[PDB]
């Protein structure tokens, strides 16, 4: 009850099957609310559209009582590339903020 | 079911961008690298006849080559515009000048 918000990161080399395991864990939770925010549903979106979609999903999660959410392929969610490097600062700031926000009491 | 084929000409750049991981395999397309292959190509195209082919053979059969087919067609076309008795020499000069740099 003292820690309403919890986070965890799955790490590994490529072609290891991280997404499958994450999905399986989420399925076994049996929580009322489950959602997956994959980058392949937002092909061609600019930065603002991505921010808004993520915000909407997280609000919907906030509405319910207890929830679990999955975020996969972070390095693709914010456009990373070794040359440069280059990426979207806006999305990084959005994620850094959202990871430290607690939902309304009792949830 | 879907199949995707992709073409390129600079593998290393794609390697740096971390793109070769996406593809499932790779295939290599080579150039012409021997006198026999060049002579066979000429014969198939049939631009140069027997005596000219023999002359070209004696000139080139004892060396190595580095050229692409699409460039070979253009070289032949450029050569053909000269007079009937100068074509072979100009063709050989162009082939020499192109440079190999394997
Ligand atoms: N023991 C296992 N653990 C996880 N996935 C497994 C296992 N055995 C078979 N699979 C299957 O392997 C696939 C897992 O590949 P997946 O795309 O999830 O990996 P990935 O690390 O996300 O790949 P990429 O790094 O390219 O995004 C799925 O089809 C999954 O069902």
């Amino acid at each position: 009850d003292r820690t309403p918000l919890v986070s965890v990161l799955l790490e590994g080399p490529p072609h290891s099957g991280k997404t499958a395991l994450a999905a399986k864990i989420a399925e076994e939770s049996n929580f009322p609310f489950i959602k997956i925010c994959s980058p392949d549903k937002m092909i061609g979106f600019s930065e603002t559209a991505k921010c808004q979609a993520m915000k909407k999903i997280f609000d919907d999660a906030y509405k319910s009582q207890l929830s679990c959410v999955v975020v996969d392929d972070i390095e693709r969610l914010l456009d990373y590339v070794p040359i440069g490097p280059r990426f979207s600062n806006l999305v990084l700031q959005a994620l850094l903020v959202l990871l430290k926000k607690a939902p309304p009491q009792g949830r | 079911k879907l199949l995707i084929i992709g073409t390129t000409s600079r593998k290393d750049v794609l390697q740096e961008m971390e793109m070769l991981n996406a593809f499932s395999t790779t295939i290599h397309v080579p150039n012409i690298a021997t006198g026999e292959q060049l002579l066979e190509a000429l014969e198939l195209l049939g631009n140069f006849k027997d005596k000219e082919r023999t002359t070209i053979a004696q000139q080139v059969k004892g060396k190595k080559v580095w050229i692409g087919i699409k460039k070979l067609l253009m070289l032949i076309e450029m050569s053909l515009q000269m007079d009937p008795e100068y074509r072979v020499r100009k063709f050989l000069a162009l082939l020499r000048e192109e440079g190999a740099s394997p």
